[PDB]
């Protein structure tokens, strides 16, 4: 017995420690202590079966004991569920000696069950008379701190909390001492301190129970640290998932864009909430905020129960930020008109914003405005798109995106329009801008001649900061290949050519498998390679993966009419004319 | 996008992940009991042995 | 100016250039690029 229970002191050669009891019983089996440290070794080992299997022999037996072997067995009743045995023995506990503390504290966390039921025999009864019998028992100490915590005395839970704290030393316990703390300067706002007990919570017993974990991952959203809240809240879901912890993940959004690992997540905790209505107000705006690269639908089926959602609880007007995106959705849709509306509605409702330069209603304006423009340049209505680029540029002329679209409206009238000269300014305001320079050398496509001068004009930004540029460098393979078809390739000249093409689309297609530009670019130089039965295979596969490419349509038709197939190819030409571009494209009738 | 509020406090509170939980009684790691062959010096296994109602339906394992 | 942070930081871009030659789809290129071997096996 002295080196059996030498052993449970220190944690180690327990196993050791039940041997050598069950020595005892080999030897003397003659009273029940000596296999009663055998159970509780089989109970700290989570064997309660163990536990009172040993356990039944001492009622039966019941030595000499103050100390209430009742007690122990109401504890392994605590265990899975026992409940009305463990209320039964610590019951028998109190009849033998109401002195003693477990009974008390276990029946104290038993009817911590029932809060709004039962409060008061919870809180004195079951609670005081525990901090009477001994004002040093950290469990009543850290149950008295919830408590205070729930009845809003923050101040005398930190003067107990401490001391539940340091006269405990296992880790559970103060565990949730420093969580307690931690939520007591939560509520208090004192996070810098409450932080390190919610570190500390979670660091010294973490298997036990995740709230400590859920302190950290809020406590990340402070000081900005939350690249540690969303690892930290991943276990919670790996604890148990709630309506709760979608929020969380949900509101801390490290999804931007093709980063599922955050983004999947969302989706699964927006399927979450949606359904569900904790009193839901933006779980439709988050929900939408991540439909935006997913179906438009889905974000405008959110935005449209999200505007009815902000009526109810008060009658108050939708932000125009809400509208603007709404009408955002609709421009890609067929719903230009009411886009038009929403776009009206949200400058009428930034001007509402009387006061929001926080806010900046007038950044917000500013790019509704943009939107606006552009959509009245989808309504052709090029003239009052020219009034609200100009309105802004001669209040915000640093902005660059409205100085090339008017540059790009001219473009439509044609080249060397103001359109050359606003996308030149552009870059004079802006060159490291990418977008504005790949339109410089875009106008320099209409100029074909000027086809071995663009290597230059989109060398300019292949500084490394730029690359990788998918669009220029496969601008260089379209500029490349508008060389060939010349009596020049038996003079190896357009051999070189073609594999210097090649040689790109190589290039952009270990950078990037997806791209089908690429692909039809492959195809159209081994076609100009004369292999065309090599050709319709890889062109097929750019058509599944989307027919609304215009350029595939005459690739493949090209490769039938070299089969003589023309009743295969001149319907898929008109298939091409069944574009909204041009009533009579010249080269697709050629 | 929208000004989400900081989310970085608790009113609503966790309360209902709270009470949930039932709390362990960890208090001493041999279950709350001196355990000891030697504080015996009493034994109610003279006569008369002693054995509550309570006692008996606390000597059954699960038999309700 | 302020302006310009202002506006490009609330804003999102959900289309951009580069995505658009990638394909929704998932047209891996290793079947490309077998072909593209194997047009090379012919040479």
């Amino acid at each position: 017995l002295g080196r059996a229970c030498f052993c449970l002191l220190e944690g180690d050669k327990m196993d050791q420690a039940d041997a050598q009891f069950h020595f005892v019983l080999n030897q003397s089996p003659n009273n029940i202590p000596a296999l009663l440290g055998k159970a509780c070794i089989s109970f700290n080992k989570k064997d309660y079966r163990g536990a009172l299997a040993y356990y039944k022999k001492a009622l039966r037996t019941n030595p000499g004991c103050p100390a209430e072997v009742r007690l122990g067995m109401g504890h392994c009743f605590v265990k899975l569920n026992k409940l009305e045995k463990a209320r039964l023995a610590f019951s028998r506990a109190l009849e033998l000696n109401s002195k003693c503390v477990g009974a008390l504290v276990g029946l104290a966390v038993l009817e911590l069950n029932n809060k709004e039921a039962d409060s008061i025999k919870n809180g004195v009864q079951l609670l005081s008379r525990a901090y009477t019998i001994d004002p040093s028992n950290p469990m009543v100490l850290n149950h008295l701190a919830n408590h205070f915590f729930f009845k809003k005395d923050y101040s005398k839970v930190q003067h107990l909390a401490l001391h539940a704290f340091h006269n405990t030393e296992v880790e559970a316990m103060q565990a949730e001492s420093c969580y307690q703390l931690a939520r007591s300067f939560h509520v208090q706002e004192d996070y810098d301190q409450a932080f390190q007990y919610y570190y500390q919570a979670t660091q010294f017993a973490s298997s036990s129970f995740v709230l400590p974990f859920f302190g950290l991952g809020q406590m990340y959203i402070y000081r900005g640290d939350k690249e540690n809240a969303s690892q930290c809240f991943e276990k919670v879901l790996k604890a148990y998932p709630n309506n709760y912890e979608t929020m969380k993940i949900l509101g801390s959004l490290y999804a931007a864009s093709e980063d599922q690992e955050k983004r999947d997540i969302a989706k699964g905790h927006l399927k979450k909430v949606t359904e569900q209505y904790p009193d839901d107000v933006e779980a439709w705006i988050e929900l939408a905020q991540i439909l935006e690269q997913t179906d438009i639908q889905g974000a405008l089926s959110a935005y449209g129960t999200a505007t009815r959602i902000l009526q109810e609880k008060v009658q108050a007007d939708v932000p125009p930020e809400i509208l603007n995106n709404v009408g955002a959705l609709h421009f890609r849709l067929g719903n230009l008109g009411e886009a038009k509306k929403y776009f009206l509605a949200s400058l009428d409702r930034a001007k509402a914003e009387a006061e929001h330069d926080e806010h900046y209603y007038n950044a917000i304006s500013v790019t509704t405005s943009y939107n606006l423009a552009r959509l009245y340049e989808a309504m052709c209505e090029f003239h009052e798109a020219e009034k609200l680029y100009k309105n802004i540029l001669r209040e915000h002329p640093n902005y660059v995106d409205c100085y090339l679209r008017l540059g790009a409206m001219a473009r439509d009238k044609g080249n060397f329009y103001e359109a050359s000269d606003w996308f030149k300014e552009a870059l004079q305001i802006n060159q490291d801008h990418p977008d504005a320079w790949s339109l410089i050398g875009n106008l320099h496509l209409a100029k074909q001649e000027w086809g071995p001068g663009q290597k230059k004009f989109e060398r300019i930004l292949k500084q490394p900061s730029t690359q990788s540029d998918t669009y220029s460098m496969l601008a260089l393979g379209n500029v490349w290949l508008q060389t060939l078809h010349q009596p020049t390739r038996d003079r190896e000249k357009e051999k070189r050519h073609q594999d210097r093409a090649l040689a790109i689309y190589k290039q952009v297609l270990r950078n990037d498998a997806k791209n089908l530009y690429a692909a039809n670019g492959i195809g159209a130089v081994l076609a100009h390679k004369g292999y065309f039965r090599e050709a319709r295979d890889v062109f097929a596969q750019v058509r599944e993966a989307t027919a609304d490419i215009s350029d595939v349509w005459l690739n493949l038709a090209h490769i039938y009419v070299e089969q003589k197939q023309y009743i295969s190819a001149v319907q898929m030409y008109e298939n091409c004319l069944r574009k909204f571009y041009k009533h009579q494209n010249t080269e697709v009738v050629l | 996008t929208y000004p989400f509020d900081q989310n970085r406090f608790v009113q609503y509170k966790a309360t209902s992940l709270e009470k949930q939980h039932k709390h362990d009684l960890l208090t001493e790691p041999d279950l709350g009991v001196t355990i000891d062959l030697i504080n015996p010096d009493t034994y109610r296994i003279d006569p008369n042995v002693l054995l509550d109602p309570a006692d008996e339906k606390l000597l059954e394992e699960e038999i309700q | 100016v302020d302006v310009t942070r202002d506006i490009v930081s609330r804003e999102r871009v959900w289309r951009t250039r580069t995505t658009i030659l990638q394909s929704t789809g998932k047209n891996f290129s290793k079947n490309i690029f077998a072909i593209l071997q194997s047009v090379k096996a012919r040479e």
